[PDB]
């Protein structure tokens, strides 16, 4: 069969992808789209922040950065809703069917947005 | 317990011409002669492929032995003709006198159809082409003073060559090792090691004790070249050797008494470069043969030959067994004893890295003297080196994957190290394609984020020292500390092995030899576009050797071979799947990634080492403009290939002119290449077949059928091409450019 | 490409009032590569600058953007389609080991372009990088002699 | 000779595993098992890449595509002188069972097999290509 | 699915059947021709374009022909 | 003169261009020795280089303005004015040693075709039988001539092979 490796096959490495979000099964695919999409929107303001065309200026950097953090958050949410309505058009998980994607898809957005406001909010 | 021993076979073929006159003698295909143009390509390109035309290890192997015999006479005759063009056609005699005036040459021209102009004002009274090779420095170093000794080596050097084109028939036609002699690579390692090496570098340590020491110390203070003491006379009379150093006072008897430390005058540990001439003492030098020498002849009594003591490498192989790898580096001692392939896979992959240190180690501690302040040698042998490396190294990938279709065996090798390889090759791709894509990203696309950034009026958004810094800290770590070295860590060492670490710079005849090399955000750069060439041309080569048996789309691929062209259009199309076309592709990423290496030198170098030494300080050939320029693509387009192509294309109606006509013909071969490898034969057979027409019309068709070369042959032909005329022209531009300035 | 550039030069001679320039130099083909191709690009490749940049940046930007096209294009050309496929082959390996990614999948099943397809788009990259090259400088070379 | 009924539960060779093996479409579309009988065991190579020892008696493997298996068999013939069949295997667990087609490797001729796209003319008595033009579908002039 | 076509010019030589990669040609009985067989291309659907059948045919001009045509997962020789 | 231009005896800038060239041998020739090896090299170069432009304007060569000779092609002007030698007989002396060797290498093509190996006889040159041909082709444009008339010089159309159509 496939080749066998502890990376592959562990018990420590199986548990941890068990507990994430995207593999726990039994919860609501609404619920966890704005799991997934919090850990995102809240990181994804970092990048902007420190590094974007207005990251000297004093007090517009934050702003600047964060605004562009929830762009991103919105253009990766029409991404995830044009994935669903390509690959599901006609299994033991409702995630992977057309009504599981399409809530996990407005959960993102939702968890996402969120994310990106809590962050500015932890600078100010 | 096969004992270790002499074995040859008497007059195993005879020596005839009868064979001459009848090519393609050796493969049974060829052996009937002619009927396509085909045929004569494929006579020189399977001429030397032994493998192929016998099945037979022992004929094999000796015709690979007396091949090699062959190689070491013709370097004979070309080491030859570089001592007698010295002695000859050169300016040395005048060089010893003013090295720093006198531009080193050794070649003349005839006066025919006004070439005459390429015999330049070199110094000394002399005409001829300047040499950038080297050999002076050498010579120099060796201790040579006059034209005679120049000439008695030349004399020497055919001697060997007729030596050596002796012993390859003597040991072809006359007495032939048989195979089990091959085979003893036990005793093989030990001649090689204590004999070739070990003994090699003793006897040199003696040269330079008693020969180049002694003229070198006398040279470098000023004595006049034809007053210094002869060679002979310095080996005869110890009373003039004492004078120079007066450990010689006391004979070998230190030496037997262990009170090695008499020889202190002359077996130093200084370090550094030589303030007179800016290369390495000489003492130094002789130390470090003196050290290598006892290394490697301790190192040839290692291995089990006929006397029980010492190793057998079976054994140490089949012990170094581990959980995580099976069964190990079981099977590889029955791979390496009997398959050529596989032992010039290893050898050509260690002795070409082996040539790119040597470029590295010599610009950084320049062996000889005066060879510093020729910038125009320093350029040269660093380029030189430098491709004589990548190609050795591009060869190791050809020739793994020849022995992974020929003589691998999958019986022998069963949950070894090699065969867990194989199982894992998606694996090891897969992952080596990624890191291939993320350092490209991320090295080149710092340059395309820095050259939109200057165009749009952002200097303070690019990575530069003046905004975003990229700062090489653990290269910079390293620098201090080998600085710091003899401080504490190599506290009997007079001076850092090299003076990049930092320190002083060191000046000869009013031009910097040596100095400290900073390490800044462009260098942080380029390196990583250095990891990046690299990592993609291994990603090739190891893709062909992994997958030159079988892949997801061909699953029989050993069957076809080595080098084919394809495996027809289905499936997609599958051209270029062969393992050979790896070495096709693989060669022009070396070509690539070489070639940013040899222009980060040849800028690093003009900008922040190389120049004038003056009264208020340095100034550099470039004027230390590598730092702020070399972070975009359009600084290396205008400031270095722009502005010092200025050299080469002003050269004509002078003596450099010849560089600048080869700068044009070299684009024209480049050029010229793309009509092969951007074609296919399909096109010229069809072509061929209008211009059969218009001779068979006239009664003026050829008995050899035309024919538009292979496929294989297109891809070989526009490589080797593509190689000669983009390496001609960097050629050309660097010789031209520092010649002149330099 | 030949009639345009002698179109060029001609011209710029003309322009000029140095037509002795085009008349002596033309008739070998250094004289082409110093007096032509390098002499006309001092201004282009000056556009943006360590120093600062003017009026020309966009031309000496779109000069290094057409190189680049033209020079992908070779990639298409030179290296053909078996050796993709089988790269492909490890990258589908990869995609489906790999977890919290295989969650998510293709429709189309990748492959390497055809035969014939890299050849067009060989041919593309190498026309677009061609044209783009040769307008910036033209343009920039006459434009910021004269204009 | 009667079309062989595969058997699931056959023993499979002494083999290590690799990343060279079956990927998600064997789950989704098809894939192929190859069995043979085996005298002695022995060590042959696998097309995915690696050795593996073949047990003594039945063998089964189990490979992606159909060339994969129809390669493995050349190998066994031509080397160990054995006499593999394949077959095809679906999803839903269907088994389709060919080469041998029926029963004689097609290389030797056998009665009963009823010749399949055969022209009865040369490649050079074939139609002029406009003369199968707007016909519906772009058609070559061999096919009609 | 791509079209491979047998011609009435075969001699029965069986290389094309011995080189097929994927055992979509076989020999089958015929009397035009001194052998008394023919190639026949009964499982084209597993044919995937290599071309290796030409190769081996010895005939002037061939007598067997491979139009590629329309493509799919057996006639790309794809195992994912 | 002929198109403007002017004969390079009387040109101004030919002159000078001579000028040009001795001055800078000149130059080198001054940091050597009367008779040293490098100066008598160059005292050669320059004699040639007098040589040279004497040649040329007694030639009766055409120079334009750039003060460079330029050739007359056409032959009603080259023999008009005397300037045949440029293009003009030099034109008839390549064709004659062009079809020289190749009538040549023609012959030797038909003589091995009646051997029985003529492959053999091309990659192992048949050096008696070339000598003899590369003397009788100072004859060429007689035989070549008469084989065209008597026909023997081109293949039938029917014994040639060509594409279907
Ligand atoms: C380093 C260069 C080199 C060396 C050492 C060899 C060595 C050899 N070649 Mg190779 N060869 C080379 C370069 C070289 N070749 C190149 C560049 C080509 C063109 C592609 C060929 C084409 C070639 C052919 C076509 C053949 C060889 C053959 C041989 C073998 C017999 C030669 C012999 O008896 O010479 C005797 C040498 C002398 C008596 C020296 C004096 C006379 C010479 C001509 C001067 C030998 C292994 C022959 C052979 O048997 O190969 C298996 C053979 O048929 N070579
Ligand atoms: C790597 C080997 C090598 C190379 C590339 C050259 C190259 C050259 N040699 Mg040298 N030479 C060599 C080895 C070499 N030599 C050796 C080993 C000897 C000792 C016998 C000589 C002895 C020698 C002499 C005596 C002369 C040269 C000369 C020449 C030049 C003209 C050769 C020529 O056209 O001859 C003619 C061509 C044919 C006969 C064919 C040329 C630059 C000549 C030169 O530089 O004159 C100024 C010259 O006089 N060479
Ligand atoms: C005059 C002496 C002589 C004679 C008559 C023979 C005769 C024979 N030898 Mg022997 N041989 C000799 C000397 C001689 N050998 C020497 C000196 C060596 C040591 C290298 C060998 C090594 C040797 C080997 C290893 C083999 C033979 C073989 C042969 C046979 C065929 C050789 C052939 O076809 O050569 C014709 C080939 C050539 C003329 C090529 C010459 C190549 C040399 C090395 C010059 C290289 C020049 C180099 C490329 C220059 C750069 C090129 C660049 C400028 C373009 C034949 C019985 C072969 C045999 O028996 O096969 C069954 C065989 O395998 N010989
Ligand atoms: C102390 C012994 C000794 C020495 C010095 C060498 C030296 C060499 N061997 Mg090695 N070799 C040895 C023992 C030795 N071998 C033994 C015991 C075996 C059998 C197991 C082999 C089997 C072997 C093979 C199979 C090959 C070599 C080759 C080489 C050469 C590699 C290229 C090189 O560096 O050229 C450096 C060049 C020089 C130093 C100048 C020329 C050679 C000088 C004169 C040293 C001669 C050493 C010789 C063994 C002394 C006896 C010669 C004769 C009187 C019997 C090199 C000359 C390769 C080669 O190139 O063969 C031609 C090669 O193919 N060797
Ligand atoms: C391989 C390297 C090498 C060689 C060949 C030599 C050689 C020499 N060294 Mg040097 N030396 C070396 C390495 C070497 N050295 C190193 C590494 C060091 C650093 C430790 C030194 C340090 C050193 C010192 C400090 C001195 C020398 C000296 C000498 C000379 C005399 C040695 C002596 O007393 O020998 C004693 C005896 C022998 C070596 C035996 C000789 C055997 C002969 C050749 C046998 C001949 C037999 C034959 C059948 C007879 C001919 C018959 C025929 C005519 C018919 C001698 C020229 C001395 C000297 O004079 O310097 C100027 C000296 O003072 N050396
Ligand atoms: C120690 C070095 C070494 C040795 C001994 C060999 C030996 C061999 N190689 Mg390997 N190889 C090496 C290095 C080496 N290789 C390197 C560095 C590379 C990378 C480029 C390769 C890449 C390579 C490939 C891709 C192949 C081999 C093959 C072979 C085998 C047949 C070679 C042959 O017939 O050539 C005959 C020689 C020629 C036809 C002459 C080539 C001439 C070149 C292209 C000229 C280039 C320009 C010139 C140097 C300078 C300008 C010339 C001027 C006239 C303009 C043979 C066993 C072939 C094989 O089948 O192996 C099983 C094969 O396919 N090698
Ligand atoms: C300049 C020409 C050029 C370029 C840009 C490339 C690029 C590439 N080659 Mg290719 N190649 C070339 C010439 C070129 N090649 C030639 C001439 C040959 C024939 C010898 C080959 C032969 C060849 C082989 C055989 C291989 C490659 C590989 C690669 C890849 C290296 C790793 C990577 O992904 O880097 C990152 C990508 C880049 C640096 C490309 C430019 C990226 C830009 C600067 C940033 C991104 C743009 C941004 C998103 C904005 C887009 C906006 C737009 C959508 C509107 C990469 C795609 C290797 C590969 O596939 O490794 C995985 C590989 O195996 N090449
Ligand atoms: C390649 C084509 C070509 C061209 C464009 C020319 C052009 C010219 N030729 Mg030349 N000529 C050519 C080929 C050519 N010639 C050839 C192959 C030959 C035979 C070897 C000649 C023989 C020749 C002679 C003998 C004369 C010219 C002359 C001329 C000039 C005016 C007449 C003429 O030919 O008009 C255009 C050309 C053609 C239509 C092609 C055929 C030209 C024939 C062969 C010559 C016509 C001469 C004409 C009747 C002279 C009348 C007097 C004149 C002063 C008006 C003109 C510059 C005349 C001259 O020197 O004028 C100053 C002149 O006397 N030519
Ligand atoms: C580092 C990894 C060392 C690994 C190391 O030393 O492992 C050590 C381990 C050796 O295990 P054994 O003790 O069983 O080996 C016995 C030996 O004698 C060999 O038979 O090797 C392996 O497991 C092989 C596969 C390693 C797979 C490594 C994957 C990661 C590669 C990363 C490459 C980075 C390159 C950076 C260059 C600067
Ligand atoms: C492997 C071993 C190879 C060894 C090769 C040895 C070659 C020796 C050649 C030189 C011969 O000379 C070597 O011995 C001479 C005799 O003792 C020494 O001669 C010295 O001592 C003599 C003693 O009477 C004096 O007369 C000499 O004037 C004095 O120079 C040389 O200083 C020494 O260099
Ligand atoms: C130009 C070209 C050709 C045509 C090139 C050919 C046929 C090679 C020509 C070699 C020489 C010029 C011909 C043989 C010369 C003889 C040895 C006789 C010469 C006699 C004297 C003049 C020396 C291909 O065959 C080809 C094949 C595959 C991909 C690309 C191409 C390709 O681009």
């Amino acid at each position: 069969g496939m080749l066998e490796t502890p990376v592959t096959s562990a018990p420590i490495v199986a548990t941890y992808l068990s507990n994430l979000p995207a593999y726990r099964t039994g919860v609501a695919p609404v619920l966890r789209g704005v799991e997934i999409g919090l850990a995102h929107g809240f990181l994804l303001a970092g990048p902007f922040i420190k590094l974007g065309p207005l990251r000297n200026v004093p007090e517009t950097a934050e702003i600047a950065g964060s605004l562009s953090a929830a762009g991103l958050v919105l253009i990766l949410a029409l991404c995830l809703s044009i994935y669903g309505s390509a690959q599901f058009q006609s299994a033991r998980d409702p995630l992977f069917s057309a009504d599981g994607w399409s809530e996990f898809a407005a959960g993102f957005l939702v968890g996402g947005e969120a994310g990106v406001a809590w962050a500015y909010v932890c600078t100010q | 317990a096969k004992k270790v021993k002499i074995a040859v076979d008497r007059n195993p073929v005879e020596t005839s011409f009868e064979k001459w006159a009848k090519p393609g003698h050796f493969s049974r295909t060829l052996s009937k002669g002619p009927n396509t143009t085909t045929w004569i390509w494929n006579l020189h390109a399977d001429a030397h492929d032994f493998d192929s035309h016998t099945s037979d290890l022992e004929e094999i192997s000796r015709k690979v032995f007396s091949a090699h015999f062959g190689q070491l006479g013709i370097i004979f005759i070309w080491l030859s003709g570089m001592y007698f063009h010295g002695a000859r056609f050169s300016n040395y005699e005048a060089w010893l006198s003013d090295p720093t005036h006198i531009k080193p040459s050794a070649q003349v021209v005839w006066p025919i159809v006004g070439q005459e102009i390429l015999n330049g004002d070199v110094g000394g009274g002399f005409q001829g082409i300047q040499i950038t090779s080297g050999f002076f420095q050498l010579w120099r170093a060796s201790g040579i003073t006059s034209e005679l000794q120049l000439y008695t080596t030349a004399i020497g050097g055919l001697v060997m060559a007729a030596a050596m084109f002796f012993a390859g028939w003597f040991h072809y036609h006359k007495a032939a090792p048989k195979l089990e002699w091959f085979q003893n690579v036990e005793s093989m390692l030990n001649h090689h090691l204590g004999g070739l090496l070990g003994l090699g570098s003793l006897a040199w340590a003696g040269h330079q004790i008693h020969v180049s020491l002694p003229v070198n110390k006398l040279l470098d203070a000023g004595v006049d070249p034809k007053e210094i003491p002869l060679p002979h006379d310095l080996l005869l009379n110890r009373a003039i050797m004492a004078d120079l150093y007066p450990s010689f006072a006391k004979g070998i008897a230190p030496f037997f008494t262990l009170n090695w430390s008499e020889y202190s005058d002359f077996l130093t540990f200084k370090g550094g470069l030589n303030p007179v001439t800016g290369g390495l003492w000489l003492s130094d030098t002789a130390h470090h043969h003196v050290a290598i020498a006892v290394l490697f002849l301790v190192a040839g009594h290692m291995y089990r030959t006929n006397w029980g003591i010492g190793h057998s490498m079976k054994e140490i192989l089949e012990a170094h067994r581990g959980p995580f790898t099976g069964e190990g580096h079981v099977g590889l001692y029955e791979i390496l004893t009997t398959s050529w392939h596989a032992q010039l896979a290893i050898n050509l992959a260690l002795f070409g890295s082996l040539s790119i240190i040597v470029a590295h180690h010599m610009y950084a501690m320049p062996p000889y003297p005066y060879l510093a302040t020729d910038y125009g040698t320093q350029l040269s042998l660093f380029t030189h080196h430098t491709w004589i490396g990548g190609f050795c190294i591009v060869g190791a990938g050809a020739h793994a994957a020849i022995f992974m279709v020929r003589d691998y065996d999958p019986t022998n090798n069963y949950n070894n190290l090699l065969d867990r390889v194989i199982r894992h090759r998606d694996a090891i791709i897969s992952h080596l394609n990624w890191v291939c894509i993320f350092l490209g990203f991320h090295s080149f696309g710092l340059y395309i984020h820095n050259d939109t950034m200057s165009a749009l009026g952002r200097p303070q958004d690019m990575f530069s020292d003046t905004a975003i810094q990229l700062q090489p800290v653990f290269a910079q770590w390293i620098q201090n500390t080998h600085f710091l070295a003899p401080q504490l860590t190599a506290p009997n060492a007079l001076a850092a092995t090299s003076l990049t670490w930092g320190g002083d710079l060191v000046a000869v005849g009013g031009k910097v030899a040596m100095m400290p090399i900073s390490l800044g955000t462009s260098d942080f750069m380029v390196h990583h576009i250095h990891a990046f060439t690299i990592h993609v041309t291994v990603l090739i080569l190891l893709k062909g050797v992994l997958f030159a048996r079988s892949s997801r789309l061909i699953p029989d691929k050993a069957n076809l071979g080595f080098r084919f062209p394809c495996d027809g259009p289905g499936r997609g199309g599958t051209c270029q799947v062969s393992a050979w076309d790896h070495v096709f592709l693989g060669l022009f990423w070396m070509y690539n990634s070489l070639s940013i290496v040899i222009f980060h030198f040849s800028w690093k170098m003009q900008s922040d080492v190389w120049g004038t030494v003056t009264a208020s300080g340095v100034s550099h050939i470039t004027g230390g403009n590598f730092a702020q320029s070399a972070n975009t693509i359009n600084g290396w387009l205008r400031d270095f290939l722009w502005a010092q192509s200025s050299q080469v294309i002003q050269s004509y109606g002078s003596a450099l002119s010849a560089y600048g006509l080869i700068f044009l013909g070299a684009h024209f071969v480049w050029a010229f290449s793309l009509m092969f490898l951007f074609s296919g034969r399909g096109y010229w057979q069809e072509l061929i077949e209008s211009i059969v027409w218009a001779h068979n019309k006239l009664k003026v068709a050829p008995a050899i059928q035309p024919r538009a070369l292979s496929i294989t042959q297109g891809r070989a032909v526009g490589v080797a091409h593509y190689l000669l005329g983009g390496i001609a022209t960097t050629w050309s531009f660097f010789l031209a450019r520092i010649i002149s300035v330099g | 490409g030949w009639v345009t550039f002698y179109w060029h030069w001609k011209h710029l001679t003309l322009w000029q009032g140095n037509v002795a320039q085009f008349d002596e130099s033309s008739t070998y083909l250094m004289g082409w590569l110093r007096d032509y191709l390098w002499l006309n690009s001092s201004q282009l490749i000056n556009g943006y600058n360590p120093f600062g940049m003017n009026s020309l940046s966009v031309w000496a930007w779109t000069f290094l953007f057409g190189h680049l096209i033209y020079a992908t294009g070779f990639m298409f050309l030179i290296s053909w389609r078996g050796y993709w496929q089988e790269l492909i082959e490890t990258l589908v390996w990869a995609h489906e080991k790999t977890p919290l990614a295989n969650l998510v999948y293709w429709k189309d099943k990748p492959v390497a372009l055809s035969i014939v397809q890299a050849r067009l788009v060989g041919l593309a990259h190498f026309s677009v990088g061609y044209i783009f090259t040769y307008a910036a400088f033209l343009i920039a070379s006459t434009s910021g002699r004269f204009g | 000779w009667t079309v062989p009924t595969l058997n699931p539960d056959t023993p499979s060779p002494i083999f290590g595993g690799s990343t060279g093996g079956l990927l998600r479409k064997a789950q989704t579309e098809e894939f192929y098992v190859i069995t043979w009988e085996a005298k002695k065991e022995q060590i042959f190579e696998m097309p995915t890449g690696g050795a593996a020892i073949m047990r003594q008696g039945p063998n089964l493997l189990k490979f992606g595509k159909k060339e994969q298996c129809l390669a493995l068999t050349t190998q066994l013939r031509n080397k160990f002188k054995l006499t593999p069949c394949f077959y095809r295997v679906f999803p839903d667990g269907k088994v389709q069972y060919l080469h041998p087609a029926d029963g004689v490797y097609p290389e030797k001729v056998n009665a009963g097999r009823v010749g399949a796209n055969q022209n009865m003319r040369r490649i050079g008595q074939n139609v002029n290509p406009i003369k199968v033009k707007f016909s519906g579908r772009m058609m070559s002039p061999a096919e009609i | 699915a791509h079209i491979v076509k047998i011609y009435d010019t075969c001699i029965g030589c069986t290389q094309c059947v011995r080189a097929c990669p994927l055992d979509v040609l076989e020999m089958v009985p015929w009397d035009g021709c001194k052998a008394s067989q023919m190639a026949s291309a009964p499982r084209t659907e597993d044919c995937v374009g290599c071309k290796r059948c030409e190769t081996a045919c010895p005939t002037d001009f061939l007598s067997v022909r491979v139009y590629l045509g329309s493509e799919s997962t057996r006639s790309m020789g794809l195992s994912y | 003169d002929i198109a403007g231009l002017t004969p390079c005896s009387e040109s101004k800038a030919y002159a000078k261009l001579e000028k040009k060239e001795l001055k800078t041998l000149e130059k080198r020739l001054k940091q050597y020795e009367a008779d040293s090896a490098p100066a008598v090299a160059l005292k050669a170069t320059m004699e040639r280089t007098k040589a040279r432009f004497a040649n040329y304007a007694k030639a009766g060569l055409l120079c334009g303005n750039d003060g460079l000779p330029h050739l007359i092609a056409d032959p009603g002007l080259a023999l008009k004015y005397g300037h045949a030698g440029e293009v003009f007989i030099p034109t008839f002396g390549f064709l004659y040693v062009a079809g020289y060797i190749g009538y040549v290498g023609r012959q030797y093509l038909i003589a091995v075709k009646g051997e029985a190996k003529p492959t053999d006889k091309e990659i192992i040159i048949d050096v008696p039988l070339a000598t003899k041909l590369a003397w009788q082709g100072a004859g060429w444009p007689l035989a070549a001539v008469q084989e065209l008339q008597r026909g023997t010089l081109l293949e039938k159309e029917e014994n040639i092979t060509v594409s279907p159509r």
